[PDB]
RNA sequence: GCUUGACUGCGAGCGUGACGGCGCGAGCAGGUGCGAAAGCAGGUCAUAGUGAUCCGGUGGUUCUGAAUGGAAGGGCCAUC
RNA sequence: UGAGCCUUGAUGUGUAGGAUAGGUGGGAGGCUUUGAAGUGUGGACGCCAGUCUGCAUGGAGCCGACCUUGAAAUACCACCCUUUAAUGUUUGAUGUUCUAACGUUGACCCGUAAUCCGGGUUGCGGACAGUGUCUGGUGGGUAGUUUGACUGGGGCGGUCU
RNA sequence: GUUUAUUAAAAACACAGCACUGUGCAAACACGAAAGUGGACGUAUACGGUGUGACGCCUGCCCGGUGCCGGAAGGUUAAUUGAUGGGGUUAGCGCAAGCGAAGCUCUUGAUCGAAGCCCCGGUAAACGGCGGCCGUAACUAUAACGGUCCUAAGGUAGCGA
RNA sequence: UUUUGUAUAAUGGGUCAGCGACUUAUAUUCUGUAGCAAGGUUAACCGAAUAGGGGAGCCGAAGGGAAACCGAGUCUUAACUGGGCGUUAAGUUGCAGGGUAUAGACCCGAAACCCGGUGAUCUAGCCAUGGGCAGGUUGAAGGUUGGGUAACACUAACUGGAGGACCGAACCGACUAAUGUUGAAAAAUUAGCGGAUGACUUGUGGCUGGGGGUGAAAGGCCAAUCAAACCGGGAGAUAGCU
RNA sequence: AGGGUGACAGCCCCGUACACAAAAAUGCACAUGCUGUGAGCUCGAUGAGUAGGGCGGGACACGUGGUAUCCUGUCUGAAUA
RNA sequence: UAAGGUGAUAUGAACCGUUAUAACCGGCGAUUUCCGAAUGGGGAAACCCAGUGUGUUUCGACACACUAUCAUUAACUGAAUCCAUAGGUUAAUGAGGCGAACCGGGGGAACUGAAACAUCUAAGUACCCCGAGGAAAAGAAAUCAACCGAGAUUCCCCCAG
C-alpha cells in the first residue's frame, strides 16, 4: 500500500516514495524486515521532516 | 476455538435458504489464519490467529495499537 | 345488394340454484346500420364450446401519495 | 507480449487543377545562414500512383488571395478525428526465478531427566496447497413428506366437468 | 465354525481362494465441526471398498441405456465484471403544451466466465442385456438355416420336468 | 351401549362402599332482569378502599362510495323513465343464561416425533491380565538306517507328535421327542444329540450410547424388550376413532 | 381475635387491646469526624477499517416484496459543522 | 426467666436445684471428628499415603503447624541466542461449590395448526450452557413528530385485533 521505503530495492524505489503496491508485498519483506516502515498517517510528517533536514 | 482474537467475530448461525426456502441449520465460519507478526517495540514474533479482515484492521491501526488493547481485555498473545 | 347492433351506460319484471353464480328480458339514454316506410338489430334455430380465488403482466384513469411536491406501489376500468 | 490509457510523430489518390486538398480556428508572412532548395542512393510503405526519411553530394531559397475549386495551402502554430508506428503507465493462458507469508507427521537445538506443544536454526516446497465466504454440477450419505376418491370387500379395468 | 437369547441351526452367514477398482504414505478410507486417533508404528508380495466363495474345466457375445475413466474444435451456462438503453427526481429554458443538463437513484444485463451437459472414444469378474415378428426338414410341433425389425447385440460351452 | 333392527349366542359390569367426567378465564352475539337514556360506560390508577374521584377510551344516534370526496341522501353514468345500498324503529352498561372464538376445553386412551440425562454387572465386539480342557485314537513334515538307482525318484522299519483331526467327561452350545403351559422354572426338567487343542472356553477389569453403538449379517443384540433402549421433560402431543 | 379447661366460658387458665423492656450482636436512618475521589469558570477538542456498499443471513408486526431501519459471516470502503 | 429439672417414643435408675452457678429461652464465642468446592498426593465419598517446620525426666513413635489449581500484582532467577524473552520459584490478594423462581447472553427442536403437507405456524416456547444481581436488562436521542412541536429508559391501561 502507501508505505515509503527506505532501501536500494528494484525500480519501485527511489530511496523513498508513497506507491501503490499490493498488501502481500507491504507486510513481512517491507514492514520488518528493514528497508522501509509503514504510512499510517505518523510516519508521512515524521519522515518528511527528515526529507527537509537532511 | 474458531474466534477472531482481535475483532472478536465469533461464528453465528443461519439457514441455508433455497429456491423453494426450505429453512435447514447452518453456520458462519470467519476466514481465519494463523498469521505471523512482528513488532518493532519488542523486537518478537507474534503468531495471532486472525481473520482476514482482522489484518486490514492490523494494517490501519498498527500491530503496536492492537496488541495494546489486547492486554487490556485481559487476551493472551 | 348495402353494411357492422358480435353497440356503450342502463334495465322494470322473471326463471333457476343451499350458496358462489348462471339464463331470459321489453323498454329508456347516447350515437349508428338497413328499408321508401311501419319497423328490426345488445350475435349465430335453441339447448354443450368451460377455470372461482390468490398472485402478477399490459392499457387508461392525480383515486391514494407514511413531513411536503413528485415518484414507487395499490385500487378502479379494460385485458392477458 | 495481448489489451485499455497519456504524450510525441507519420497519416488522408470525388473531380477541373501550379497537386495521393482532414475539418473547424489564430494566421499576409514564417522558415533558411542555430547553413536552404534541388539532384544521387540505402531501408521502407503501397490502390508500384507516388510519398516519407537517415547518410551524402549540394552552397542561397521555398511562398499566400495568386486565375481556377461546392471548401486553400506541407507559410507556420493550436485542441483533435480516421489510419498506423515506437517509448511510457494499468491489467492478463503458459514458462522461469526470488523468499518473506504459509506448509514441514525433514534434520538439529532449547524450555525439559517430555514421541505432546511452543520457540529457534537450516534444508526443501511456496504465493501454490489448504481453509473461510460466494457459486454451478453431483448427492437417499442423511432429514422432512407426498403418493387421490367413488367402488356390490379391496386391488385390477373404468369413471370424475 | 457363526446366526434369529425365549417357535426358524439351514441349502443361510462366514471362509481360504479369485478378479476389478481405490491407494506412493502426512496413503486411500474411516471416526471425528476440529485437533487427534485408527489404518500403522504397516509401505503396492501392503491396505481399503466391492463382488464371487476350496479345488477341477472354465467364464462366450453386446458400450446403445444407466455409471465411471479420459480426450477435447465448437455450442450452452453460475458467482463476478456492468457495456448500452429506458424510467424517476429538477437547476435552467419555454408567457402555455412540453422538453431537459450535471448529480443521485431505479431498471435492463453485451463482454469476461470453469466444471457439468450437448459431442467423441474406452470400460461389463460395472448396473445390466443376450430378442420381438416371419419363412423353411415326411403329419403336426420344433428350427441346423435364411430374411426382417437401425433397439448395442441375439445364448457359446455345460446343464435341463 | 351401538344400531334399519337385540332375550339375543353383539358390547360393558363378581359384588359392596368411597372416588370419577360439559368447568374456568378473556372476548363476541342473543335472551331474561335491572339502571340510565340520545346518550350509556369507564380501564389503568387514586382512595377516608367495592363508595368517592379519574371519560384515557370503547359502543350507539348516518350512511354511500375502491377512494378522494359527497351526504339524508350517496354511488353508478355524458345524463338516467332509474337502479345498487340507505333514511323514516333507542341504544348502552352491569348480572345470569343459551352459543361461538382462543386456550387441555366433556372425560379416559393411542401407535409415534423431539430434547436432556442414565445404563455394555445381561448380551454383541475388542483390549489387558489369569485359569480350565479327564481319558482313549489317527501317526504329517523332519531326523536316522537299509533296499533300490549312473545319480534322484520310489520304498522299508525306527524315531518324531503335525492337526479350525476323530471318539468321548468336566466345560460350552441347544437338534428330536415327551412332560410341564394358572409350571418347580416369565424357556426349564428327563432321555437321546453337537463341539471339546481351538475361528476354543471362562474369571476379573476397561472401552465403544440412542438415528448411535455393536453385529462370521437375524434389520439380531444393547439390564426378562429393539423397524430405533430406558428415564425425565415439551406433554393433558394429536385422535374426523371406540 | 383465638386457643385450652370433663357438654357451648367476656368475668377458670394462656392470651388479647394497651402500657413496657435489651447486657450483647445486628438491619436501616440522619448528625459529625477522617482517608481517597472529584467542583466551578474560561479556552478548545467531538470517538475510521467506522458510516455506507457488494453478497449470505437473522432480527423489527412486517415470510425480499416497490421495502426503509437494526444486527453481521464475507468482500470493499468515506465525508470531516 | 425460674421452682422445679435431667429432649421424645418411655418408664425407671441416680441425683441436681428452690431466691439465684438446676433446667428453659436469647446474644456473643470456644470446640467443631471424617466425607463433601475438599484444597498435602491419591482414592470404590465418609479411607489410604507423604513433604517440611516444631515439641520429648522415654527425643523411636505420637501430638501441633503448613504445603491444591488458576488469574492478577510484585520480587528473585533463567534457555536455544550476546543483551533480551520463553520458562521456573516464592509471596500477597481473589476466584472454585451449592441453591426454587426471576434476568442477560450464547445454541435451539418436534408433536401439533394449516382438517394432508414443504413456505409458514407451533416458537425463540421446551431444553441445554455461560455469567451476574437483589433485581437484572434497558437508559439521557445520529429518537419521534410534521412546518405546530414534544423531549432518557421501564411497567400498566387504551389505541386494537
Amino acid at each position: 500500500m502507501q508505505v515509503i521505503l527506505l532501501d536500494k530495492v528494484a525500480n519501485l524505489g527511489s530511496l523513498g516514495d508513497q506507491v501503490n503496491v499490493k498488501a502481500g508485498y507491504a507486510r513481512n519483506f517491507l514492514v520488518p524486515q528493514g528497508k522501509a516502515v509503514p504510512a499510517t498517517k505518523k510516519n508521512i510528517e515524521f519522515f518528511e521532516a527528515r526529507r527537509a533536514e537532511l | 476455538s474458531r474466534v477472531c482474537q482481535v475483532t472478536g467475530k465469533r461464528p453465528v448461525t443461519g439457514n441455508n435458504r433455497s429456491h423453494a426456502l426450505n429453512a435447514t441449520k447452518r453456520r458462519f465460519l470467519p476466514n481465519l489464519h494463523s498469521h505471523r507478526f512482528w513488532v518493532e517495540s519488542e523486537k518478537r514474533f507474534v503468531t495471532l490467529r486472525v481473520s482476514a479482515k482482522g489484518m486490514r484492521v492490523i494494517d490501519k491501526k498498527g500491530i503496536d495499537t492492537v496488541l495494546a488493547e489486547l492486554r487490556a481485555r485481559g487476551e493472551k498473545y
